[PDB]
């Protein structure tokens, strides 16, 4: 499913990310949270913004998995299946959430990166799409 | 949202002779096999069946009002239960196949979206506190 | 992961469905049509209900190709990919419209069989949904 | 729908000053790259002609935010019985607007403006879907 003109852009996204993943992750669930107040109910937070610590931790934990994701793009499915069980086993996160933090992240992206064309924006959704995939594979 | 009377005849007639406890009942274990991340949350199947009945019942007694009846049970799902309103369309989604289960061939595309209509303005009630 | 349990329940499930295929597939699609009418977007036909000729054709044919999927557990990304590709690439499918098909197979089934147990609904979610997944693996 | 002042501020004032049919030109061709099928109704042509179409239509829920519905009944009949648009692939051009309003606004997209914008194309996603039947 990826292109070499896909994996090239991935990387250099990934490598943007990696250099602050807390502060895109702590943004991308900030939007997760405002524009899908549902998903606010696995979490005990006082602060659901970006400049909560807890939404900060679990950013960064989010990004830095995604970036893994991206340096693991033909093993994904063997890469992933730590973090299938732990969110489809133990935190049992309703799969449906996965594809809306997914368009969060690509907003984050679109509203900082100089460049995010259409191309650009397939390559990385798709990376996304794949995660999602893996994220949601351990649930029954 | 606007009803027709088959819409209005086909819930409420059914609420009125089915025992839709026993299809509540029923709806619930169905979506904790099918939909296992869905029992995180819960104790007893059919007195818990008997009490989402309940609601659902009062949202037939309602049904150009089912939203404003719904306020209460809406703020106790999003704020102390703390319940992922994506998952409720889980629990009326069983239903609809247990009703499938009950009426066999009389559950046809038509009524089978009857049922749908009536589980969507549910979802859109008892989701509407969520903020 | 299908346990030999869900293996046995979805062969039996198949041979069922084997048997009346264009009756199963055309409900299935009626009920697509009256609950999810955006549906009827693809298809250029003057009667959606079960009655329809045409609604009977395509019935029969998304039918034997689950059938055919139920025998390919293993190996559904490379059994499916010219479907996949079909439906991708030249009939331009959205592919939200696979799990709203899934469940209306579902539902017909439950007003037929003469077992539905949530551990038998499972099983066939299961397939379902893979098969929904792979359908919308081409598109981009 | 009940609207804030900010969320009315928010929606009037973009439509207002920023170049909207440039916005919805590089909207369309987005969901074009990023949804393929997508483009299935446009082979039956030039983006920036039909990103005049829809952004009037924006408009047109913009000048009248508290009656969208009212307004979309014969853009939607069009969208149902002439012209076969699936509404699932509505939020799809709507989405791709978003990313094209973060492209534009940077960090005053905010995740609360960014709601805001969700809210504003929810409503014009439920307008022009009401005649599906
Ligand atoms: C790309 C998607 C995601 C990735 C890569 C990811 C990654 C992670 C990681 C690495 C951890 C720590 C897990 C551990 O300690 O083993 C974690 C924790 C957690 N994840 Fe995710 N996550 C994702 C999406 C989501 C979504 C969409 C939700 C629900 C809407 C969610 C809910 C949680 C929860 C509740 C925790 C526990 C900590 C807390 O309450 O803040 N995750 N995640
Ligand atoms: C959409 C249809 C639903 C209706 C009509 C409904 C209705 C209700 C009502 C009326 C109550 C009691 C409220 C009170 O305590 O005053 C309740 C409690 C509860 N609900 Fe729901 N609910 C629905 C969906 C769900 C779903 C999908 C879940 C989980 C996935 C859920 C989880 C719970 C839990 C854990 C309780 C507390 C039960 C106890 O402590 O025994 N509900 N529900
Ligand atoms: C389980 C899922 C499905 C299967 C297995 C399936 C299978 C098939 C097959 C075998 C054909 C014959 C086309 C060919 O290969 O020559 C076909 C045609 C077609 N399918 Fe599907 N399909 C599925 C779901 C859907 C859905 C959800 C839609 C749209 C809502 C759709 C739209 C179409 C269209 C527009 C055609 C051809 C037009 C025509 O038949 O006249 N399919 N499908
Ligand atoms: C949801 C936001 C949308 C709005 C506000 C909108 C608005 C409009 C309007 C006002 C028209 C002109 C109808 C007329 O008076 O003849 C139109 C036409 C059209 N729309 Fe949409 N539209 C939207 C979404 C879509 C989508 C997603 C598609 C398909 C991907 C689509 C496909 C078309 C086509 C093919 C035409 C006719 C163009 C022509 O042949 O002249 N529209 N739209």
């Amino acid at each position: 499913a990826f292109t070499g003109v896909e994996r090239s852009t991935i990387g250099a996204i990934a490598k943007i990310l990696a250099s602050t993943p807390e502060a895109y992750g702590a943004e991308a669930l900030a939007r997760l949270f405002a524009t899908h107040p549902g998903a606010k109910s696995y979490f005990d937070y006082a602060d659901y913004s970006a400049a909560g610590a807890k939404v900060q931790l679990h950013g960064g934990k989010v990004i830095r998995a995604v970036v893994s994701a991206a340096e693991h793009d033909d093993d994904l499915h063997a890469h992933l299946m730590v973090l299938a069980v732990t969110h489809g086993k133990k935190l049992l996160v309703d799969p449906s959430n996965f594809p809306m933090l997914s368009e969060c992240i690509l907003v984050t992206l679109a509203t900082h990166l100089a460049e995010f064309s259409p191309a650009t924006h397939c390559a990385v959704d798709k990376l996304l799409s794949a995660i999602s995939s893996e994220l949601s594979s351990k649930y029954r | 949202v606007h009803w027709t009377q088959e819409e209005r005849d086909e819930i409420v007639k059914t609420f009125f002779s089915a025992n839709s406890s026993a299809i509540g009942t029923k709806a619930l274990e169905r979506m904790f096999v099918v939909f296992p991340w869905t029992n995180a949350y819960f104790f007893s199947a059919s007195i818990h069946a008997a009490i989402v009945v309940g609601a659902l019942q009062d949202a037939v007694k309602h049904e150009d009002d089912v939203k404003a009846e719904f306020v209460n049970i809406s703020k106790a799902h999003a704020d102390k239960l703390h319940i992922d309103p994506g998952s409720f369309h889980l629990l009326t989604d069983s239903f609809i196949v247990e009703l499938a289960h009950l009426k066999k061939v009389a559950f046809t595309p038509f009524v089978f979206a009857v049922w749908i209509k009536f589980f969507q303005v549910v979802i859109d009630a008892i989701s509407s506190q969520y903020h």
